[PDB]
């Protein structure tokens, strides 16, 4: 696997295919 | 954290499955 | 006007789009 | 869970709100 | 719902998240 | 127009609901 | 090479590829 | 409508400028 | 956790997170 | 080939890492 | 057909679009 | 090469079809 430059819904599309059926938690900074 | 990490350095995909649950 | 189906990477996209900057959890064992 | 009312059913907008954080 | 920093694609996106079965006009500047 | 405002600077759902048929 | 079926968002996202600039319409009610 | 055009059958690229302003 | 089935652009998305700068091919008839 | 690999079937990540260049 | 500004995955998604049942190759520079 | 020029710069669908297989 290669390393990964990820911002907005594309960060989302890759927590998606790292965890599939186990879901994700997305928690950015406030 | 993780989702300022990977927009503004980069990440790997084993980063990312810390966030999993 | 009838909803719409949301499966898999489209759903956790809907979700990023509604929730945003609040962040969200994707847990489909639940 | 989220599956069932948003994929196997359909949802709102309003709906998935409920899962965020 | 919250606000969105949308370009390219990703806005064609939420507009159809958005609208649905409705549809949408996609109308850009020239 | 839409377009260009939620790329240059934000925009809302509901300024996009604006766009719907 | 026999084509391809485009539904939902990725019929939406095709739209953008095609017509850019020129924008388009999406009216699956017509 | 496009939907059966290009979901329900199939349509080319070029079918799909047709819905291009 | 059993696995996920990737099709069509899913699939092409999938390839690019696994593969990224090494690059990839996608071909379906094979 | 992949399609029947990945999509038919199902595959991981790993498996997916066969495709690349 | 309009020209085209596409960075990451936006490019793969082109390429699948374009190329469909083909499949194409996805070759970035090193 | 290709992915280069559609980033940096712009690309049309016709530069793109010389990648299909
Ligand atoms: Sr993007
Ligand atoms: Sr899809």
């Amino acid at each position: 696997f290669v390393n990964q430059h990820l911002c907005g819904s594309h960060l989302v599309e890759a927590l998606y295919l790292v965890c599939g059926e186990r879901g994700f938690f997305y928690t950015p900074k406030t | 954290g993780i989702v300022e990490q990977c927009c503004t350095s980069i990440c790997s995909l084993y980063q990312l499955e810390n966030y999993c649950n």
